[PDB]
């Protein structure tokens, strides 16, 4: 299953000019495109090899694109800062999320576009595509305008039509990246934290896709109360990296064993001092 | 291939 | 309203001493989006220094990746400092390689 999912960020700065539009989308855990209206000639700019030759219609229309909501986005900040009653003094946010997910099939599974406004969730597209969720009552004035002007309408021939379109074609032209898994590269490492106590810290390097789980157990029983993690990281180059680490006591380490998941593994993966 | 763009909030 | 961001330093590859790598500062789950960040070098700031592009989480939080290729050896400290809003001073965090 794979999905294409688009992120946008809009941030006011009152006396410090028009607000800042930014874009993102993604092909699952792999960056393709980035807009910023801030930068000196602001266009579409390719993040993956297999957007990079696609010709210059699709880049100025792309680019159009953001232009434009850049522009709209603008709008709808002053418009929410009203809803609230907000002073003008203060910096706001609004951030959009869309896209769609395809099921094992290569069939829509799921369209979403929802927003929030300064980190809150504010307005979402039920997954009908047909009808709005409004989080307050300011909510519930976008909501009537777009009930209005027939907004769900327009966003579900996208999320229906050319969006999967997009993304089947994506995954077509970068399937040696898109359509790929790496597998992690595991280890132990063992930390003295006196005459008493180690630390082990199971690793994971290098997998792609991001999603993982790294657990610890003890002779058997997991170690839930115990485990320290830390979020998936990013390694720079198109994988990821995560940690998973107990504190035992000095000379029952062997007793303790990592246990990882992964799409890309072979087997099931066990690790032990 | 981003959506075009909708109405303000 | 202000989530304070989650730092991480460490390098893309394990670090080896005189070969190319490249150390990263993950920031992330922190909002609002404004956010400073340096790699440091025995504590002076790092020049060339890029970054990703600003997205967010599920949960609507921001994250960002700094990045710069350097060469570790066995001499050489090196951290990451960042402010934001929701700290009252600046954090330094020290990169240890494992």
């Amino acid at each position: 299953s794979h999905s294409m999912r688009y992120f946008y960020t809009a941030v006011s700065r009152p006396g410090r000019g028009e607000p800042r539009f930014i874009a993102v989308g993604y092909v699952d855990d792999t960056q393709f495109v980035q807009f910023d209206s801030d930068a000196a000639s602001p266009r579409g700019e390719p993040r993956a090899p297999w957007v990079e030759q696609e010709g210059p219609e699709y880049w100025d229309r792309e680019t159009q694109k953001y232009k434009r909501q850049a522009q709209t986005d603008r709008v709808s900040l002053r418009n929410l800062r009203g809803y609230y009653n907000q002073s003008e003094a203060g910096s706001h946010t609004l951030q959009r999320m869309y896209g769609c997910d395809l099921g094992p099939d290569g069939r829509l599974l799921r369209g979403y576009n929802q927003f929030a406004y300064d980190g809150k969730d504010y307005i979402a597209l039920n997954e009908d595509l047909r009808s709005w969720t409004a989080a307050d009552k300011a909510a519930q004035i976008t909501q009537r305008k777009w009930e209005a002007a027939r907004e769900a309408e327009q966003r579900r021939a996208y999320l229906e039509g050319t969006c999967v379109e997009w993304l089947r074609r994506y995954l077509e032209n970068g399937k040696k990246t898109l359509q790929r898994a790496e597998h992690p590269k595991t280890h132990v490492t063992h930390h003295p934290v006196s005459d008493h106590e180690a630390t082990l810290r199971c690793w994971a390097l290098g997998f792609y896709p991001a999603e993982i789980t790294l657990t610890w157990q003890r002779d058997g029983e997991d170690q839930t109360q115990d485990t320290e993690l830390v979020e998936t990281r990013p390694a720079g180059d198109g994988t990821f990296q995560k940690w998973a680490a107990v504190v035992v006591p000095s000379g029952e380490e062997q007793r303790y064993t990592c246990h990882v998941q992964h799409e890309g593994l072979p087997e099931p993966l066990t690790l032990r001092w | 291939g981003a959506d075009g763009v909708g109405k303000s909030a | 309203i202000q989530r304070t961001p989650k730092i991480q330093v460490y390098s893309r590859h394990p670090a080896e001493n005189g070969k190319s790598n490249f150390l990263n500062c993950y920031v992330s789950g922190f909002h609002p989006s404004d956010i400073e960040v340096d790699l440091l070098k025995n504590g002076e700031r790092i020049e060339k220094v890029e970054h990703s592009d600003l997205s967010f989480s599920k949960d609507w939080s921001f994250y960002l990746l700094y990045y710069t290729e350097f060469t570790p050896t066995e001499k050489d400290e090196y951290a990451c400092r960042v402010n934001h809003v929701t700290l009252s001073q600046p954090k330094i965090v020290k990169w240890d390689r494992d």
